[PDB]
């Protein structure tokens, strides 16, 4: 149970020890010495320690065997974007196993002198969390604001981790810009991995970031409809990542070992159980009240007026923190955890023990309508838009409505204004009002930004009374699919060929064609090729060749990059066995 | 990657041949003049930069050269 | 109809792909093989005919290694050797283990800047993976002579003059265990392959630095190996091959210049550091003069040369 070393057989001259290491031990960068009775040591070599979940008395421990593959030796990772509605996978490449991977980790370790508690990878857990945090603060560079489309190519474009980690560290390689934050997720996972401890990112969907405590958000919308100012202190997001490690907590009472939540603050960090998060332990880790109120909270929105003079409007209500959703087990499909985190909807649990919130927390319509809109918008196209009215009264009555779509960023900071509309109508004798419209890619008063999502706003605005009835509703820009053939199987060391297609389904000639090639353990690290025009409706077609190396399960995935758009991803898996005898 | 003082000198080691003064003194057009340089350059030795030079090394060279003589004045009488 | 896209060439990511770990520093044993055919059998092979453990040490016909002595260059050598590594190909932290891995990556990049046709890819490829034996199985062979790479395969005599080289003649007209003590325990390996193949229509160089050394099972050497050079291509006037592989491990034999390769990160540091050691580099004209007297005349202007390397 403590450091030993045994003399497994002995020879004349070669002796093999089986030498025998502590369940929990300090980890880093040891040396090995050697010390005769008389004479002075003589040094060995080097070796690294790590933990290891295979070992059922260590503190870090898994039952299955896949989830440790999965959760430890998968290097290749999907993270997914979108809204709630439609989801998008993006490949990435943790990476993990690299050369030096380990030595950045070590050295960015070392800044803790807190040695003793190195063999607890709680504390190296929350340490790491604080210092992630603090230098993702320190090197995030602002936008670029000024309007240059011809060199988005290069602001936008991801390569894996191991780079960014260099830039951190280092400070020698492609900067990061504000525009993609999310990363730090997926640079904790990395790092976490790495250590030992598995690890997994989860995205959750309409996020309420910001209020520290409360279960209400207060959104001001302009007059016409729009949104008057910039900013808020806290606001919806479009989605969130956070990490997920698997640990046991000794330090806590009974019944909270398994999947936790690792939050920093805004340096310091902590990690949460999912467990006290579902039943609500308040008092049990100072981030728990702030991070349940994000995944169940209110809105209500204020109505601004020429005065003004604000006034309180119904609103249809929307769904904050839906949809949880990660990369799946032994697949590629995502599989959603939702459940882990919330009792079922309408149902008594919740109800229980939302009051329960409440009461710890106390201690210390004539007309409407609803509006159907598609989920998404296909890029340089179209689509229609749908909404009905209806009034409940024996007299008419005279409205106004008012429509506006707008670019906004991935954490709730407004892009751009792109559309508006008004108009005017009359309800009698309670008959419903069906309106549906059209709208195109060129209606928009300018481009609408690279990363950005659309929101559209509904107002109906009452004559006679001052109550009034808004709604709102998220899309997303969906870009065209690119196809792509080769088979599900391969043998080393033998040529293999691919074909990668494409339909242009826009409404402009393309120009500038550039399509990329990566993939470990196919290929060595990118491969770039030119094309030719592509009209507005015909198809481009290419196969490329190579030899696969390294047996297994691999993956390989291409880019496009264009006039009208860059960074256009798509993947494929192949397994690759070995050659017959 | 030009040193004129360094071109001159090398065209005088050119004319201290004695071959190739004798190829200079029959030439009627450019070509000989070219096979000559050429010639001369085939017998040329080249010693590249060394760590730990000595003279017990570079005294192991001795005979090249003077084989290389006998070819530089294989074609001569 | 199905269609191939064109080559394109940029640097936008290549920060990506640069370590931030020490190369570290190693002494480098070069060995040098060739293609050639044996008279016993009509099978092309690779021998070892060279090495550099202290001095060049040179390997006859009748399976003898002469003295170890000095690694004197020709003018050609050089002057291919520069025209060739300008606009060579390079592979730089490679991840493979088998020497099939490493033929196969270096022929995709070779089609991917067009140095090689696809049609000679199954046929290099092939003839990359003979089998490689060594200096004691001369004695099971009897002797080789020197072979082409065919379209067909099939060896021919080379319609050039195949007079022996002239350091073999002049140097070789209990050893194995004497070139271990010489080399230091800390030695990593560098192979150079030199051959011809008929059907090529230019000279084409690979270089290959592993991300770590490893000890390929297809040909036996002492210490893993860590860098490769390939040299093939067509017959031209003023080459030859051998001497190209003996400028290829002179230039190997250099601690600045293995520095610079064990740190290099682009094609543009090898090149600079090799019109760095072009440059103090001296050349000696055919002269008259007394030899040991000329020799001896040296001292100075290579003390001052060396002197200034190390800047």
């Amino acid at each position: 149970k403590w450091w030993s070393a045994v003399v497994e057989e002995r020879d004349a001259q070669s002796w093999t020890i089986s030498v025998t290491t502590p369940a929990d031990a300090v980890i880093g960068h040891y040396s090995l010495l050697l010390q005769v009775s008389g004479r002075k040591q003589l040094l060995l070599g080097q070796f690294t320690l790590l933990f290891n979940p295979w070992n059922r008395e260590d503190a870090v421990f898994l039952k299955n065997e896949a989830q440790r593959m999965e959760y430890l030796l998968n290097q290749n990772g999907l993270i997914y974007l979108g809204t709630a509605d439609c989801i998008q996978a993006e490949s990435w490449d943790f990476g993990q196993f690299e050369g030096d991977v380990i030595d950045l980790s070590l050295r960015l370790l070392s800044k803790d002198k807190q040695v003793e508690k190195w063999s607890q990878p709680v504390h190296v857990a929350r340490v790491l969390g604080a210092l992630l945090h603090f230098l993702k603060e320190q090197r995030v560079l602002p936008t670029p604001q000024t309007q240059a489309t011809q060199e988005g190519a290069l602001l936008n474009k991801r390569r894996g981790s191991v780079p960014i980690l260099r830039q951190w560290l280092t400070g020698r390689g492609r900067p990061v810009y504000d525009g993609q934050a999310w990363v730090l997720a997926a640079v904790a996972c990395t790092v976490l991995r790495c250590l030992g401890i598995p690890a997994r990112v989860v995205t959750t969907f309409a996020s309420a970031q910001g209020t520290g405590g409360r279960l209400l958000i207060d959104e001001y919308y302009n007059e016409e409809g729009l949104q008057n100012g910039e900013g808020q202190r806290g606001r919806i997001w479009i989605f969130q990542t956070s990490t997920e490690c698997w640990m046991t907590r000794p330090a806590l009472p009974q019944g909270y070992d398994g999947w936790q939540i690792l939050h920093p603050s805004a340096g310091s960090c902590d990690l949460v159980p999912v467990r006290a998060v579902k039943e609500g332990t308040l008092g049990l880790t100072p981030a728990v009240s702030d991070l349940f109120a994000a995944i169940n909270a209110s809105c209500v929105v204020w109505k601004c007026c020429e005065d003004g003079t604000l006034e309180l409007t119904d609103s249809n209500t929307k769904y904050v923190g839906n949809n949880i959703s990660t990369k799946g087990v032994g697949s590629d499909r995502c599989e959603d955890i939702t459940q882990n985190y919330k009792y079922p909807e309408g149902s008594l649990q919740e109800k229980e023990v939302l009051e329960r919130v409440e009461k710890e927390k106390m201690e210390r319509s004539p007309l409407y309508l609803l509006l159907k809109a598609p989920s998404s918008l296909p890029l340089r196209g179209d689509a229609q838009i749908s909404v009905t009215l209806v009034n409940h009264s024996e007299q008419e009555k005279a409205v106004q409505l008012a429509i506006g779509v707008q670019a906004v960023h991935y954490n709730g900071v407004l892009a751009a204004k792109l559309w508006r509309k008004k108009l005017h109508l009359t309800l009698s004798a309670n008959l419903e009002k069906i309106i549906t419209i059209g709208l195109f890619f060129s209606n928009f008063e300018r481009n609408p930004p690279e990363n950005t999502f659309l929101r559209l706003t509904a107002m109906a605005t009452h004559s006679e009374s001052n109550l009034s009835c808004f709604a709102q509703e998220d899309i997303a820009i969906c870009r065209p699919h690119l196809a792509i053939k080769m088979p599900e199987k391969a043998e080393q060391y033998q040529p293999l060929t691919a074909s990668v297609s494409l339909q242009n389904s826009l409404d402009a000639p393309m120009e500038d064609c550039v399509i990329s090639i990566l993939g470990r353990g196919l290929i060595h690290r990118e491969r770039s090729y030119r094309f030719r025009s592509v009209w507005p409706e015909n198809t481009m077609c290419a196969k490329f060749q190579f030899t696969p190396t390294h047996v297994g399960l691999q993956r390989l995935t291409v880019e496009v990059d264009c006039n009208m758009f860059q960074n256009l991803t798509n993947y494929k898996s192949v397994t690759v066995v070995a050659p017959e005898l | 990657h030009i040193d004129y003082t360094q071109l001159g000198r090398a065209a005088a080691t050119l004319m201290s041949e004695r071959v190739f003064r004798i190829d200079a003194y029959m030439a009627q057009s450019r070509g000989e003049l070219l096979h000559s340089l050429e010639g001369f350059l085939d017998c040329s030795l080249v010693l590249p930069p060394t760590d730990a030079p000595s003279e017990q090394a570079l005294l192991s060279l001795v005979p090249v050269q003077r084989e290389l003589l006998r070819r530089r004045y294989q074609s001569s009488p | 109809q199905m269609e191939e896209p064109a080559a394109h060439d940029t640097e936008a990511t290549a920060t990506d792909y640069h370590t931030t770990s020490h190369p570290g520093t190693h002494k480098v044993y070069v060995e040098l093989q060739e293609l050639v055919m044996d008279e016993k059998n009509q099978e092309l092979r690779w021998m070892e005919a060279a090495r550099w453990v202290q001095l060049e040490e040179n390997l006859g016909e009748n399976g003898a290694w002469g003295r170890p002595h000095l690694s004197h260059l020709t003018f050609w050598s050089l002057l291919e050797l520069r025209r060739v590594f300008t606009k060579g190909t390079v592979l730089l932290d490679l991840q493979e283990t088998s020497l099939a891995g490493v033929a196969n990556q270096l022929l995709d990049r070779f089609i991917f800047e067009d140095q090689i046709r696809p049609q000679d890819r199954e046929e290099l490829l092939r003839a990359l993976l003979l089998k490689h034996s060594h200096a004691g199985e001369l004695e099971a062979l009897g002797g080789v002579k020197p072979a082409v790479l065919t379209r067909s395969g099939d060896p021919s005599q080379p319609l050039l003059p195949q007079h022996s080289s002239l350091e073999t003649q002049l140097f070789c007209e209990h050893s194995p265990s004497g070139i271990l003590e010489k080399i230091p325990p800390d030695s990593e390996a560098t192979l150079v392959l030199v051959g011809r193949a008929d059907f090529l229509e230019q000279p084409v160089l690979g270089f290959v630095r592993l991300q770590e050394a490893a000890e390929l099972e297809a040909v036996e050497l002492p210490v893993p190996i860590r860098f490769l050079f390939v040299l093939l291509g067509p017959e031209a006037p003023h080459i030859d091959y051998t001497q190209l592989g003996r400028a290829a491990a002179t230039l190997m034999s250099e601690r600045v210049f293995r520095i610079d390769a064990y740190m290099a990160q682009s094609r543009g540091e090898l090149l600079h550091s090799l019109e760095g050691f072009l440059d103090c580099s001296l050349v000696l004209p055919p002269t008259d003069a007394p030899s040991e007297q000329a020799l001896l005349s040296l001292v100075p202007v290579q003390r001052e040369l060396l002197r200034r390397r190390y800047q």
